């Protein structure tokens, strides 16, 4: 979609980390989405970053940092 | 302080013995000898130092050093990296004609 | 160009471009090739292309990595590049002392002068490397 995210993983030093591309190449903070929260293994997930519009055309980061312990 | 060549030359051989690299030096100068502080040089890897001492003081190791330093870069290439002259061009050496011989 | 979900490239027929996740989650796509006009075109240099485009990533993860950490120009880090610290990262890894000067003006990471001089020096200038050099108390050299 205009709208398109890529994204990728690094784990930058124990901390895994997402990092997210959401390209919003929408035709506007388009209306988004959900996410939810989890325990995770040795980690716990543990980031989101809060808004949910997909800003027109417009390129965004959004990085999870992940709990790596 | 009192000061000695002979306590040097004996040191200097214990100058070779001690496995930092900063001491010979001033050892190999103290002594009066380029050439000392230079062969010291190529041990440790001390090129673009080297180079230094070779040019100021003149051996005109500059020379024979350079190629050896360009060289490695030269192993790093990229051309900038190489970088090259000695009697003329990037450098103009004994056609510039100045301060160490 | 990017997917969209699974997607699969099956084949390809022509520049009406055609993608596949097997038999579903399908495309009918407007192009864009990146990468052939580009190691031709960075073969030859050309730049303009991309510029033109305007593409710019280097990471998704990373992106940088095909030949873009194995650099080719620092032309490409023009393309896209970013924070000082993202900016210093690319000042090693072009060895981009240009950024790096800045970089190192904005440094203040020490070690990362620390090393750095030298290797300006060793890339060239002493005149710059002595002052390099002056804050980083190495006052004896």
């Amino acid at each position: 979609d205009p709208v398109y995210a890529e994204a990728y993983v690094h784990v930058n030093q124990y901390d895994i980390v997402l990092d997210v591309l959401v390209v919003n190449q929408t035709s506007d903070t388009l209306q988004n989405c959900t996410l939810e929260l989890a325990t995770l293994g040795d980690l716990k997930l543990v980031e989101k970053p809060s808004p949910l519009t997909l800003a027109p055309h417009d390129f965004a980061n959004i990085k999870a940092n992940v709990k790596v312990a | 302080a009192s000061g000695n060549a002979s306590m040097v030359n004996k040191l200097a051989e214990g100058a070779e013995r001690d496995g930092k690299n900063n001491v010979a030096f001033m050892s190999y100068f103290l002594q009066g000898k380029l050439d000392a502080c230079l062969e010291l040089l190529i041990r440790t890897g001390r090129l673009p130092e080297a180079a230094f001492l070779a040019r100021t003081y003149l051996p005109s190791q500059v020379s024979r050093v350079v190629k050896l330093w360009r060289e490695n870069l030269s192993k790093v290439n990229q051309k900038a990296a190489e970088s090259l002259a000695d009697p003329t061009e990037y450098e103009n050496l004994f056609p510039g004609l100045k301060e160490a011989f | 160009r990017t997917l969209d979900l699974p997607i699969y490239v099956t084949r390809v027929k022509g520049n009406n471009v055609y993608c596949l996740d097997r038999e579903c989650r399908p495309r009918v796509l407007t192009i864009d090739p990146t990468e052939f006009k580009f190691k031709l075109a960075l073969i030859n240099r050309k730049y303009d292309e991309v510029l033109h485009m305007v593409r710019n990533a280097k990471l998704v993860g990373q992106s940088i990595i095909a030949y873009l950490q194995k650099k080719g120009y620092p032309e490409v880090a023009l393309h896209f590049v970013k924070d000082e610290k993202t900016r210093f990262s690319l000042a090693l890894e072009c060895g981009n002392i240009e950024i790096a000067l800045e970089a190192a003006k904005a440094l203040d990471d020490k070690n990362c002068w620390e090393k750095l001089g030298e290797v300006a020096l060793l890339q060239g200038n002493h005149q710059i490397v002595e002052m390099c050099y002056q804050r980083t108390k190495n006052f004896d050299k």
